[PDB]
């Protein structure tokens, strides 16, 4: 066979909650392996968070997830753990589990990683989108709506009920220092189209159950 | 044609606590040695020069005079069972040499650390750097302090020659069913 | 603390070769081991003790360690290199024994460069009755992505209220990305105009707008 690691238990959890990570581990023997989980929060580095013997006799922590984190493993069903508690928001990375070497010491390389999941530690609750529109100014123009502050993902934006679909660019979002998310999509569209065609932009939300049909038109 | 970096790894300017020994692995290199306790088991160092190995691994940690002896295989003790254990068919070289001026402050280097205590012995070459508290009682700890399971040594220069730091590094030879990529320059 | 020293980016050209380094201190008293992680997918490494590649990594993947620097070679550069490269050692001293370096993407050259199309929206007058406003730069179509974007009042920078994307691939293969700034509608209104400064190879678009409506 061939190693196989895959993780399972992320999502989205609220600060000072408590989350726990499964890792299912094939094609190796996994009662002879020490194992260990490694983060990497979005747009950042690799952190190693904590690590476990073959036997589960000795545990290993990170600084900052010392006394929060606890890790165990079953070799009888051949799995990791990985007990998340008082989790902050600094602790929102995508978790691989991976596999040591065979021997001793143990830390020294990581020759295989899990797939990874997602944990993600926000304060925000589910916000519908406020959407305003973007008018054109004075061959083409362009219009598009601005969909702001809606938590969490994910908005999708049609044009004119998908009627328009040449020239449509929706952006990806931004996640704002408040945690909701924002984004804006453009379409072009020929300058003498305006005063003549209307333009609705169609946002749906939904975690929120909303959708928005926001008519777009010239400032006079 | 290239030197094997011993001096990279004995003239390291910080060496690392016992309990947290730096592993190197010396590979696809000529081994000169020749570039204080120095015993080798399972080979004569008369012919270190003569002889090829598929790698050399390389452990560098610190302790005190009186636990050097302990680095050997079959040794029994606190840095033996509990920090740095060697495997009975050893083959390699053990090399020690005083460190008083380098690892000893005047209000003591607090720095350097061994295990005290541990539910288990270390296997062969294990390594240990967990902060888990120590349960010496029946009752849980529940994770505070029940004893830290490491000390620190405290290295002062007015200390006898049998608690002054000591650098000791673990050369260990080994053969596997591969081409030998470490070898003397007399057979380079 | 034991930091590991590495080169943000590093660009090369296709059949080229790319060098990237990893600092430290007595870093050739460590073992370096280099993790490759390309865009989406878990990291894999791709050598080990600074000199030793794992089955499956070609040739073209070589390692070196010397003094204070160790550095991985990529001889013949493919598409696929593109990835993020972290080494990574193990230290005693550190009470953080596991260290990765901060990290090198790799970006090769394989598709021309592209200048960048940006797009200045001023905040609507719906958002302005109520009591928010946001200016809205949009950035598409250009190669490599990577764009510094600059916000400026009048003819001054402003860095508070700045929310700026990463680039990421379109249809079309080119990036976009797009960046916001937020500002009550009194200073938006105090002001002559506003400018979203983009920059792109060394070269600059600014657009500009005013708040006449």
């Amino acid at each position: 066979d061939e190693v196989q690691l895959v993780e399972s238990g992320g999502g989205l959890v609220q600060p000072r909650g408590s989350l726990r990570l499964s890792c299912s581990a094939s094609g190796f023997t996994f009662s002879t392996y020490a194992m260990h989980w490694v983060r990497q929060a979005p747009g950042k580095g690799l952190e190693y968070v904590s690590g476990i013997s073959v036997n589960g006799d000795s545990t290993n922590y990170a600084e900052s997830v010392k006394g929060r984190f606890t890790i165990s493993r079953d070799n009888s069903k051949n799995t990791l753990f990985l007990e998340m508690r008082s989790l902050k928001v600094e602790d929102t990375a995508v978790y691989y589990c991976v596999k040591d070497k065979m021997g001793y010491p143990t830390g020294e390389y990581f020759p295989h990683w899990g797939q990874g999941t997602l944990v993600t530690v926000s304060s925000a609750s589910t916000k519908g989108p406020s959407v305003f529109p973007l008018a054109p100014s004075s061959g083409t123009a362009a219009l598009g709506c601005l969909v702001k502050d809606y938590f969490p993902e994910p908005v999708t934006v049609s044009w004119n009920s998908g009627a328009l679909t040449s020239g449509v660019h929706t952006f990806p979002a931004v996640l704002q220092s408040s945690g909701l998310y924002s984004l804006s999509s453009v379409v072009t569209v020929p300058s003498s189209s305006l005063g003549t065609q209307t333009y609705i932009c169609n946002v749906n939300h939904k975690p929120s159950n909303t959708k928005v049909d926001k008519r777009v038109e010239p400032k006079s | 044609t290239n030197l094997c970096p011993f001096d990279e790894v004995f003239n390291a300017t910080t060496f690392a606590s016992v309990y947290a020994w730096n592993r190197k692995r010396i590979s696809n290199c000529v081994a000169d040695y020749s570039v204080f306790a120095f015993k080798c088991y399972g080979v004569s160092p008369t012919k270190l020069n003569d002889l090829c190995f598929t790698n050399v691994y390389a452990d560098s940690f610190v302790i005190r005079g009186n636990e050097v002896s302990q680095i050997a295989p079959g040794q029994t003790g606190n840095i033996a069972d509990y920090n740095y254990k060697l495997p009975d068919d050893f083959t390699g070289c053990v090399i020690a040499w005083n460190s008083n001026k380098l690892d000893s402050t005047v209000g003591g280097n607090y720095n350097y650390r061994y295990r005290l205590f541990r539910k288990s012995n270390l296997k062969p070459f294990e390594r240990d750097i967990s902060t888990e508290i120590y349960q010496a009682g029946n009752k849980p700890c529940n994770g505070v302090a029940c004893y830290f399971p490491l000390q620190s040594y405290g290295f002062r220069p007015t200390y006898g020659v049998g608690h002054q730091p000591y650098r000791v590094v673990v050369l260990s030879f080994e053969l596997l069913h591969a081409p030998a990529t470490v070898c003397g320059p007399k057979k380079s | 603390q034991s930091v590991l020293t590495q080169p943000p980016s590093v660009s090369v050209a296709p059949g080229k070769t790319a060098r990237i380094t990893c600092g430290g201190n007595d870093i050739g008293s460590k073992s370096v081991h280099w993790y490759q992680q390309k865009p989406g997918q878990a990291p894999v490494l791709v050598i080990y003790y600074d000199t030793d590649r794992p089955s499956g990594i070609p040739d073209r993947f070589s390692g070196s360690n010397s003094g204070n620097t160790a550095t991985l070679t990529i001889s013949g550069v493919e598409a696929g290199d593109e990835a993020d490269y972290y080494c990574q050692v193990w230290d005693g001293t550190s009470d953080h024994h596991v260290i990765f370096g901060g990290g090198t993407k790799l970006t090769v050259l394989g598709q021309p460069k592209a200048a960048p199309s940006v797009t200045l929206f001023p905040p609507s007058s719906e958002e302005l009755q109520a009591n928010k406003a946001t200016l809205v730069c949009l950035i598409s179509d250009f190669y490599p992505g990577a764009v510094t974007v600059a916000w400026k009042a009048d003819s001054s920078p402003v860095k508070a209220g700045v929310e700026t994307t990463t680039p990421s691939k379109q249809s079309n293969n080119k990036y976009a990305a797009s960046s916001y700034l937020s500002l009550t509608p009194e200073q938006w209104k105090s002001h002559r105009s506003y400018s979203c400064q983009v920059t792109h190879e060394g070269s600059t678009v600014e657009k500009t707008v005013a708040p006449t409506e």
